[PDB]
């Protein structure tokens, strides 16, 4: 019983696009189907539905063409277009599968999600920097080394540590958009005697712009 | 009384062999007789688009080849029940009814060339009736023919044969073997004494009637609807308000159609000319609209699945139902041979499906489909005209498949038949056997 | 239509703890449905029809309400049990969602554990220098950061970013940095970082020097 | 001939009065109905759980196996010989000889004992279904309301206490239509006419429905999928079946009788040798709802897994054997409970065996045994307890497999003939009439 | 409601191929699927068959894993696979729906069939070459051109003109075979107004080796 | 399993004559159904449980028969019946299938229509040379094509293939192939294509030259 979505990413404003949620793992007919839309911040809102037969079609108090919902049964999949999009469309998209208890209706299963941005800004490749703790520190206990990916767009970009195999004590933090550039950090605790004995490599991916890249940490001599 | 009851219930469910025997013969003829009578009607149905055909060209010709040729064949079944067997007019059920208390005579050597070869030509002339009129009462007839030729004696043998006769007529009618049942131990049942009705016996008959049906008449439904939404919890209270609109619309149903009988009655005094030649106008004006209008005329299965699914407008709905009340009074009221039970599936039809539709707009939240409604309603008028509704109900639903909606349709058809109750409505079958009954005393 | 406003934004409670968080809509609605969304997942139905659980629902979590006002409840919190809380009805039409409710876990105090990072030899050669200054692992989520060129105070070309609640410790973590041009950043010597905390009335100095 | 007339005009005319009574006697009964049935959930959820804190010593764990159900079924055996005798066995009978007007109701009394009486049979994991229990009850509450209320005439005695019989079966299965069917083919005093107001009896099963969907929804009692089709050129398998149901039928209806005999001798009416035999035969179903479940507790779990045709042959052999024993066992030694429910049981496995042998021997006409199960499920009730087109409209209810419904009157219809001809008697009436002449003994 | 299936072509004797025949139009999950067989000139003759819910599966006398017939109702597909190939296996295969009247089954819907052709030969493309007529061509009502298609295996080969808008006047000639490849032609009568003035184009397909070649007939210089 | 037997293998009537083909089995079989085949086409269901029409099927056909024999009758035969027709039981296990009856239509006269082509540029720049010749719509089957090459008698290398009889018109058609290679062609200059057929006494010749 999975619902995924896709068709995301990046439109200029006043475009569109068309988004789909492919359904698998249980009959695809009989349920009425739901598009709902979460903006970064924000909570929860209803785009609209549509029933098996697809005789209705309903959406929130939007005006006319901003929304078309639609599914082929046949592909067991469900649309979403969205027409003149503007930053207000810039959100995380959810389709769901609707079900019911008494009668009152609510929203049974849901997709993972596709999340939209509405922005004139480029496609840019992350610049990716090492952060070493300088020869003015002294070494306690535990040692924090880091990354800092700068000047890319747009979001998301994954950053592990080793190939993933030290995935203790990582943090990474949300990124911040400046002048139509996001910029985040991600620091990874290490004990005091593990670096820089042994290699730490910080490894990023921003797949919007083809980059995969990997930083070694070298201390500073 | 208890040394007799413990007597009694020792000896339940013992229906004499022979009685069993001649119940499987009953139905086994009773089948094979609604099938040919099934064939004819199509058969003539299919002429009569023959010659449209053959006048496609000028249209008032055109208009005219329909007309005459639904008033000859109605004249046709007019005549052969006013010349041969009255007690053939209308319906039938309810002078079966009748032979079921010992009020009336069952004149088969009469009535099964009449109402056979004169149904023929009402139904196969594209007139609003139903096939259960003409198949109830001629299989009644079989039932007491059989019990006739073969010389059986006893109250038990000669009700309970022309019960058998009467179910598997209405079983062989719409492919309902439970409806057929269901209708006489509801409806017919002498309904203030007691009989010797063996339900057994009665089982029998509709299984055979039903087989023969299947034989001839396999891989296909007279309805299709598909498998429709359910219902929730929360929608019940707007089935149980369709009950009430059709509350007060049944007894005024049987009004009109009583009113009908009698102005009809005056057009022409009892004369068999001024009576054939009005059968033939109407006959004429159904084979007439059945082309500029096939939905306001014919038997009515045809529009059901279509009105299930959403596909006529309000406007539509509305034209429909209107022009459909007047044809179908025109037709049973005036004294044709055929049953008013079809015609009163479709206008219930065609009723939910017209709430449904204001349903659907005035609760969104709800997620309604007007089909829902439209099943629902299907046998709704049959709850609160005929005041059979455990027979209704199970009728719909050997015939649409959607037991998903038990709940609705029995709601919908209780309130139905509280509603016709509470406004001094009556059983058009009782009612139409009583008037008859009165009238027979009105002159002695 | 319907507007759904959820009474505590944001709250906090040590685990095993009960916890009660409010749904009060505009105009009278009929039984109500919450979701519990983690940050990174679906939403998950939670609690339906004002009061009932979902197959897989610990027994821990219960609904009520009626008219205006509806609740959720935990009684004996989780570990597994902080996340975002949505209640939604569909009483009326169009439906609606409430503003949300994000559970948090409560936990003892902790000092953040400042580091302080030049910038790269590899961003300077592009021109730019940014200052990283990590406060890592601290409770509670309110933390105050200030820069410090040559000794003297810097607001401009600063982004703080936190990160939300962990799930190992349930720690706060937060990253300052401070970008300048090549040039500006070599005219100075002295880059000190100060986090200014609940458990110390002296904020935490970590700094380094050029020379 | 005036007095019909007068007669026709008047038909379907039932007094306001009664019909707003049938509404509150379906609702009460509906909410007893669910009450009941999550009360004896809620118990079969206990053994369970106490199962587990000894799921380590294999003979200590058969040992609380026993003992649980053993101390709830003497709770109920109890409940019944010290309070209430009339509410032993399913209680049908006992509700159709109040029809009559020979046995009394003794609501005060009955209610609360086959109530909390049944909790300790049904919940102990006895093999005796829902039926016996909820129409007794029913009827019961049909009456309390007739007392409370002081409603008079022959027509109110009757007609509510008859649509609290049906909202009863109704609430017991989600079955409204059989409910209604079953009042109206087996209760209905079988030789006089009586004021049972069809229309009341509707109210009533309605009301008690919906009680039953409001708190048991999203969830049917058996699941068994759309199965497939059957050819007109394999009818005469299903006829063939009814035969075989029709020569079992009667001879099922022997062993119940001569088994109430054959255990009535081994307490001779002594309320201590009673109870502690009913709590023997209660233990080895506890017992055996573990080392063999298929063998006890209601059989509703088997009849899908039957239908699909997950069980071997041999399997299925097995479990109709020994649950003919366990059926005899519980309801012949007068336990509340009904035999309705595990007759369903029998007739699925006694359907599917016969689909098993069906589907090897013809390949040509591309068989499922599944079919024949369903054909078989509502037999054994057409056999031994006479109502065919209840039992037909029930399966077909709690199935949904309508374009099975020639097989399901043919095979239904060949039991009640074989089971008339081979000298078996409706085992309800049977059951009434043993009674009555043992009253005047 | 169609039938196409497919995966024939050439295999190795003593290999293994496995058919498929997608389905469409109809609740798949409700029949019965079949498969038949015939030999190039010969007759009908019945493989096996399987029930929607895969619990009984009966073949033709066979030896042990013969044939092998599945079927997975998400994806809509019956499949045969068959064992240790040898040359009576070298037929057109038919994948079938099953149905009844009274109940005596027959094949209610056939496929259009896939070839399988059980040879030690290679899957060559084939080689298409136009047919004009000779440069002084004694022009009447009607001209007749054509396309030679020779080199292929196995068999066989579609061949259509102008897309299939040009259906009337066309005869397509059984192939034959010489050295281990076939060898076909087509013609085609068009009106002598309605060319060179128009395009005549003749479509050859050769599945087995995933080929479409469009040659288009020139006049000759 | 059940063997079936068809009676005709292979039987010709002309438009108008009544049709009767026979299906006889080894054992004995009830409701056969029978399939036509026209070329190039599979199977189609005709007709099914003996004596029943399929949708489509039109009237002029009939089938009949019990235990051992039955039959397909085609009432006034017409040209577009031109096929193979199969019976097929399921009475018994496993259903088997008849071995087909071919039929094969009777009609007036019809002359080839003959047309010579020469080998294509890209055929050349390739290695061989195929001179083809294709002769159309003609009736009766019987033809003979003689190939002459600068008036001499051509024997070996030359195939021939010929369509099965039209479903509409009723027709043949027939192709015949020199293939030779660049040399052999290329050393001569006239070619020529000679047909003979019932409806001309004198063969009738087209040809082509490379000069
Ligand atoms: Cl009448
Ligand atoms: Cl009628
Ligand atoms: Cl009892
Ligand atoms: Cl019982």
């Amino acid at each position: 019983v999975r619902l995924l979505e896709s068709g995301g990413g990046l439109v200029q404003p006043g475009g569109s696009l068309k988004l789909s949620c492919a359904a698998s793992g249980f009959d695809y007919s009989r349920y009425w189907m739901s598009w709902v839309r979460q903006a970064p911040g924000k909570g929860l809102k209803w785009i609209g539905e549509i029933n098996p037969v697809s005789s209705t079609i309903n959406y929130t108090p939007s005006l006319k063409d901003k929304f078309i919902i639609s599914r082929d049964n046949a592909k067991d999949t469900l649309y979403l277009q969205i027409s003149k999009v503007r930053s207000e469309d810039t959100a995380l998209y959810y389709c769901a599968r609707l079900y019911y208890g008494y009668g009152y209706w609510y929203f049974d299963v849901w997709g993972a999600g596709t999340t939209v941005t509405v922005s004139s800004a480029k496609t840019t490749p992350p610049s990716v920097y090492p952060l070493a703790p300088g020869s003015a520190a002294a070494a306690a206990s535990m040692v924090t080394l880091g990354c800092l990916v700068k000047g890319y767009f747009p979001e998301p970009v994954t950053v592990t540590w080793n190939s993933g195999s030290l995935a203790a004590g990582v943090h990474t933090f949300p990124a911040v958009l400046q002048a139509a550039l996001y910029t985040l950090s991600s620091s990874v605790t290490v004990p005091s005697s593990s670096w820089p004995s042994e290699t730490v490599t910080c490894n990023v991916a921003h797949p919007a712009s083809s980059t995969k890249v990997d930083k070694k940490i070298v201390p500073r001599a | 009384r208890r040394r007799q009851l413990i007597r009694q219930l020792l000896e339940r469910d013992k229906t004499p062999l022979a009685i069993l025997f001649m119940a499987a013969v009953v139905g086994t003829l009773v089948g094979l007789a609604a099938v040919a009578f099934d064939k004819g009607v199509a058969w003539l149905q299919n002429q009569r688009m023959g010659a449209l055909v053959h006048t496609a060209d000028n249209y008032p010709l055109l208009l005219t080849v329909a007309f005459l040729c639904s008033a000859v064949l109605a004249m046709f079944g007019y005549f052969l029940v006013r010349k041969y067997a009255p007690e053939a007019g209308g319906s039938g059920i309810p002078e079966i009814e009748g032979a079921l208390e010992d009020q009336r005579p069952v004149r088969w050597w009469r009535v099964l060339p009449v109402k056979f070869f004169g149904g023929l030509g009402t139904l196969g002339g594209g007139m609003v009736l139903g096939r259960e009129g003409p198949t109830v009462q001629i299989g009644g007839n079989i039932g007491r023919m059989v019990l006739d030729i073969f010389r059986l004696k006893g109250d038990e043998a000669r009700h309970t044969l022309l019960a058998t006769g009467a179910a598997a007529g209405l079983a062989a009618a719409f492919n309902a073997p439970l409806a057929g049942i269901l209708f006489i131990i509801e409806e017919m049942r002498p309904c203030f004494r007691y009989t010797l009705i063996s339900i057994k016996a009665v089982f029998i008959g509709v299984i055979m009637s039903t087989i023969m049906y299947r034989i001839f008449n396999h891989e296909v439904a007279l309805i299709d609807v598909g498998k429709l939404s359910d219902a929730p919890l929360n929608t019940l209270w707007l089935y149980l308000i369709l009950g009430i609109i059709f509350g007060i619309f049944g007894p005024i149903f049987n009004k009109w159609v009583l009113g009908m009988q009698d102005l009809l009655h005056r057009v022409h005094g009892g004369n068999i000319t001024k009576w054939v030649l009005m059968g033939g106008a109407i006959g004429g004006l159904c084979g007439l609209l059945g082309f500029v209008a096939p939905a306001t005329s014919g038997g009515g299965f045809n529009l059901i699945p279509i009105a299930t699914a959403g596909n006529f407008s309000m406007g539509m709905l509305v034209f429909i139902f209107v022009a459909r009340v007047i044809t179908t009074l025109l037709c049973f009221s005036s004294g044709a041979p055929g049953g008013i039970f079809a015609p009163m599936l479709a206008l219930g039809t065609v009723l939910g499906t017209a709430f449904g539709m204001v349903a659907v707009e005035l609760f969104p939240q709800y997620h309604l489909e007007a089909g829902t409604f439209a099943i629902a309603g299907m046998g709704a008028l049959l709850a609160a005209s005929i005041r059979a509704p455990l027979t209704g109900i199970i009728l719909v639903l050997e015939m649409t498949d959607n037991y998903q909606l038990i709940l609705p349709m029995i709601i919908t058809g209780l309130g139905a038949t509280l509603l016709a109750q509470f406004t001094g409505g009556k059983p058009l079958y009782s009612a139409i056997l009583a008037r008859t009954l009165a009238k027979q005393e009105a002159e002695q | 239509d319907i507007v759904l406003t959820q009474s505590p934004a944001i709250m906090s409670a040590a685990p095993g703890d009960k916890v009660t968080m409010t749904c009060s809509a505009s105009s009278s609605v009929s039984y109500i449905h919450w979701y519990q969304q983690k940050s990174g997942t679906s939403p998950k139905r939670w609690i339906y029809d004002t009061s009932k659980l979902t197959s897989g629902v610990p027994v821990r979590f219960s609904g009520s309400g009626s008219g205006t006002s509806y609740s959720l409840t935990i009684n004996t919190m989780e570990a597994e049990d902080a996340a975002t809380y949505y209640c939604q009805q569909w009483s009326s039409h169009p439906q609606t969602f409430g503003g949300g409710t994000k559970l948090e876990i409560l936990r003892a105090d902790a000092a953040p554990t400042v580091s302080i990072f030049p910038p790269s030899s590899e961003q300077l050669t592009s021109g730019g220098a940014s200052v990283v200054c990590f406060l890592n692992n601290f409770y509670p989520k309110d933390i105050n950061v200030k820069w410090k060129i040559d000794g003297s105070e810097r607001q401009n070309g600063v982004l703080n970013s936190w990160t939300d609640q962990d799930s190992k410790d349930s720690t706060y973590s937060m990253s300052s940095t401070l970008t300048l041009t090549k040039d500006e950043y070599e005219r100075h010597n002295s880059y000190t970082c100060e986090a200014t905390h609940k458990t110390s009335t002296s904020p935490i100095v970590k700094s380094f020097n050029r020379a």
